[PDB]
RNA sequence: AGACCUGAAAUCAGGCGAGGUUACCCGCUGAACUUAAGCAUAUUAUUAAGCGGAGGAGAAGAAAAUAACUAUGAUUCCCUUAGUAACGGCGAGUGAACCGGGAUCAGCUCAAAGUGGAAAUCAACUGCUCUGUUGACUUGUAGCCUCGAG
RNA sequence: UUUUUUGUUCCACGUACGGUACGCUUUUAUAGAGUCGCGUUCAUCGGGAUUUGAGCGCAAAAUGUGUGGUAGGUUUCACAU
């Protein structure tokens, strides 16, 4: 679609839409990022406030893997695992065991609200919320490795 | 640099134009490998193609839970069904002399999948008299065999789901999971704190 | 089962002890005893070795530490110096006799 | 005009299993048929016939 | 066996012995021309481990290279450009003695296919080298299967390309892992990261 | 006088090398314009030009490897990691690898020992469909062995 | 051309002088040097108290050596040969 841009319409006029004082120049204020520091500088402070300078400690050979972490809510746990739910809301007798592995995910946050049927729940890591929560709904809490 | 965008970040200062790898081949590439394919199994025929392969965990712990493919068995796995190691690429399974076996839980499932392979395994005579072992030889009885499988296709790998539900005990609802973490986190920081503090 | 942090971490597996490989030990071998000793006869020692040499036929920790200086700088890490003044204390204990 | 102009458009499975359906939808009504063909000695539409 | 003891007193190379002995070799060779043909190896023990072996169409040449580096080649030592690149004297080159002397020895025996080299002894103005060589032509290489490979036409010039084991130290192959990750090729692996890959459907 | 050792000669007998081609491939050698709104480090670029060498492909290749896991398992290529870790007048700019999913799959042999009741080996020239005569060779040619063990 | 197949096609009829596997047990004949490595200089790298290379000087070891992305020592462990 050149049909449909500027130039088509804006063809017939002589400044050809950049302005006949100013002109369209090769490459005026530098090129890229140049003059962030001088002449561009209050363009970087707002838009990109702490640009310039180092923070931290640097890492070598940082791999991700040994960092990765996958975290699943405690409001979400019952879409991991529907027929268990009315299975479990029964008996008061047995309990819907939920590995939360086995989906691919490592961390459990109790950032929700869940329904009050016994569960038990297995995770590689728990936020200290959610026990708090599993428990209070009668669940137990398993740690695999 | 004007407005609020973001700060433009593109590799292009090089003379790019030489080394541009165009994909028009795409099709063509295709279609070139699946001739390759056709008029290797028409010399088969009967032989499946490829060669047969372990289970296999991944290494590091985000794909630790996962299982794939392998490369090939090992010489302590085939020792308990009773292959030898040289024999092997002949039947159509893969060696391979690095990978051990630490556990006795992995060991385990491939011995099974290989001797699950070899009741699958017919084994044509050479001719013309039938001969024992170097499996077996298979006399003209004789079920029917299809042509070429592939052998990845025909014994294939399926993240085997499913929990048995459960009682919930006692020493279950007591023991706090929060608490069991966090102090093995830091035990494990603090080993050398700890044995200056005991002696 | 098992935990994912701590000394005692991982997934609970029965462990196989896996058999003997490569990874032979080198060790010295009562031929290869004879070839060097009949070879040291025949060479002898180095001009660097025979400095050694004569400062630990001094004693004295004093000079002794000296060696240790010397056949870093000469063999270039302390790994490898340390074990060549280990075995030439060696010799100059059989010397002495 | 180099070679690298990027010929091809990738449209999303769902979007093109939509337009296949609304195009067969089309197949029946001799209004967007005769619209779009001569249907004066046609039977039915869809015009099904035997195996 | 003989050729044990051999390795293990040329070990010792600071010893009176070889001193002595290696002090009148060096003596010799730098005598005669450059690239010469010796007419039987000076160490049986080594040129037998790179896969000499005496029979007939296998040969074996010195070659001398000079020690030390080369300046850069230009006019007065007069660059031109930016003062990075003024670095006349203190240059080094990628490439070892040890395959400069097998690439000397292209021209002088074009015929001859390079299998290895190595060290004789060295002085303060040159340093030597025996090449082992082989004839492709002769029968006795030709028909044995074991250096059958070497007559292949792919194996011509394997001295000009580096592909003796001296040549394949410089490229950086002798090393592996994640300091070589970088150098299939120093310039194929650049080709591959470098061009812009525009795949058909974006 | 005769054994070797070393070095020559020959239009000696029979062989091999040289030069050409540029799309891709291997090795050396090696800039500046340009960017940084100046410029010198940096960038362009381990690029162009220069000098060598190939092949239908080339190079690479069966770990002195990754990892720190329930571990993986030659090499190459694709996708992804990732515009990430890291480098940088920490400015401009630069920038991989492991794991993962695919194409394709193939492994091996010399030196380090052992024929020593016996060079069993190899080439050249001649002779019938594999003998003979010279030489190479014990300063080591066959057989055996290559860490997956032997 | 199927024997010499850029991986194996059909029936018919063959064989052990040799040579090679496999099982149990015993085991030390044992694995590449002016090379590895280190100190410095120069280039190169994302590789940073050195990624890789090169020159010069030093120059190894055998229950050893190399690697484990921060220089250093003591004590273990893993992986490669």
């Amino acid at each position: 679609t050149t049909r449909l841009r500027k130039t088509r319409k804006r063809r017939g006029h002589v400044s050809a839409g950049y302005g006949r004082v100013g002109k369209h120049r090769k490459h005026p204020g530098g090129r890229g990022k140049a003059g962030g520091m001088h002449h561009m500088r209050i363009n970087y402070d707002k838009y990109h406030p702490g640009y310039f300078g180092k923070v931290g400690m640097r890492h070598y050979h940082l791999l991700k893997n040994q960092y990765t972490c996958p975290t699943v809510n405690v409001d979400k746990l019952w879409s991991l695992v529907p027929a268990t739910l009315e299975k479990a809301e029964q008996s008061k007798d047995k309990a819907a065991v939920i590995d939360v592995t086995k989906s691919g995910y490592f961390k459990v946050l109790g950032k929700g609200d869940l329904p009050k049927i016994p569960v038990i729940v297995k995770a590689r890591f728990f936020s200290k919320i959610a026990e708090k929560k599993i428990k209070a709904a009668g669940g137990a809490c398993v740690l695999t490795g | 640099v004007s407005k609020n965008n973001v700060l433009p970040n593109v590799h292009l200062h090089k003379w790019w134009q030489r080394y541009v790898k165009t994909w028009f081949n795409q099709p063509g590439r295709k279609q070139s490998r699946r001739l390759r394919r056709q008029e290797k199994a028409a010399k088969l025929g009967v032989v499946p193609s490829g060669l047969l392969r372990p289970i296999v965990h991944p290494p590091t712990q985000r794909y630790n839970l996962k299982v794939r493919a392998g490369r090939g068995f090992t010489l302590e796995e085939l020792k308990s069904v009773g292959l030898s190691p040289r024999v092997a690429l002949s039947i159509g399974v893969a060696v391979d002399h690095r990978r051990r076996n630490r556990s006795a839980e992995s060991l385990n499932a491939n011995v099974t999948r290989l001797k699950a392979y070899l009741a699958k395994l017919v084994l044509f005579q050479r001719g013309s008299k039938a001969k024992k072992g170097l499996p077996a030889d298979t006399p003209k009885s004789q079920i029917q065999n299809v042509k070429h499988v592939k052998i990845s296709t025909a014994m294939p790998i399926k993240a085997s789901k499913r929990c048995k539900p459960r009682a919930i005990t006692a020493e279950e609802q007591k023991f706090m999971a929060y608490a069991t973490l966090r102090k093995a986190l830091r035990d494990c920081k603090n080993v050398g704190k700890h044995e200056k503090k005991l002696a | 089962s098992g935990i994912a942090v701590g000394l005692k971490r991982g997934y609970v597996v029965t462990k196989k002890a896996t058999p003997a490989r490569s990874r032979r030990p080198r060790k010295l071998s009562p031929r290869m005893s004879s070839i060097r000793e009949i070879i040291r006869q025949v060479a002898g020692f180095a001009p660097y070795e025979r400095r050694i040499i004569e400062l630990l036929k001094i004693g004295t920790a004093a000079t002794t530490k000296r060696a240790l200086k010397f056949a870093k700088k000469r063999l270039g890490t302390h790994r490898r110096g340390k074990g060549k003044r280990e075995e030439l204390q060696n010799v100059v204990s059989a010397q002495r006799r | 005009n180099k070679t690298w102009r990027r010929w091809h458009r990738k449209v999303n499975v769902t979007q093109k299993r939509h337009a296949v359906a609304s195009a067969v939808a089309a197949t029946g009504l001799p209004a967007l048929v005769m619209a779009r063909h001569r249907i004066d000695e046609v039977p039915e539409l869809p015009l099904v016939v035997s195996e | 066996g003989a050729y044990k003891y051999l390795e293990e007193l040329w070990k010792k190379k600071q010893s009176d012995v070889l001193r002595f002995l290696l002090r009148v070799r060096t003596w010799e060779y730098r005598q005669l021309p450059a690239v010469h043909r010796c007419t039987q190896s000076t160490r049986p023990d080594k040129a037998r481990r790179l896969g000499y072996k005496k029979k007939q169409g296998f040969v074996i040449y010195r070659v001398r290279v000079r020690r030390g580096d080369r300046k850069k080649q230009v006019h007065k030592g007069i660059v031109y450009g930016k003062p990075k690149n003024q670095g006349v004297r203190k240059q080094k080159s990628t490439r070892n003695l040890r395959a400069v002397a097998e690439e000397k020895v292209r021209k002088i025996c074009g015929g001859l296919r390079v299998l290895n080299s190595y060290w004789v002894g060295q002085d303060a103005v040159y340093k030597y080298y025996e090449v082992i060589l082989v004839d492709p032509a002769h029968n006795a290489i030709r028909n044995d299967p074991r250096i059958n490979w070497l007559c292949k036409p792919v194996m011509k010039h394997r001295e000009c390309r580096g592909l003796t084991s001296a040549g394949k130290k410089y490229r950086g192959l002798r090393t592996k892992g994640s300091g070589a990750a970088r150098l299939p090729s120093r310039r194929a692996c650049w080709k591959k990261r470098q061009a812009v890959r525009l795949r058909r459907y974006r």
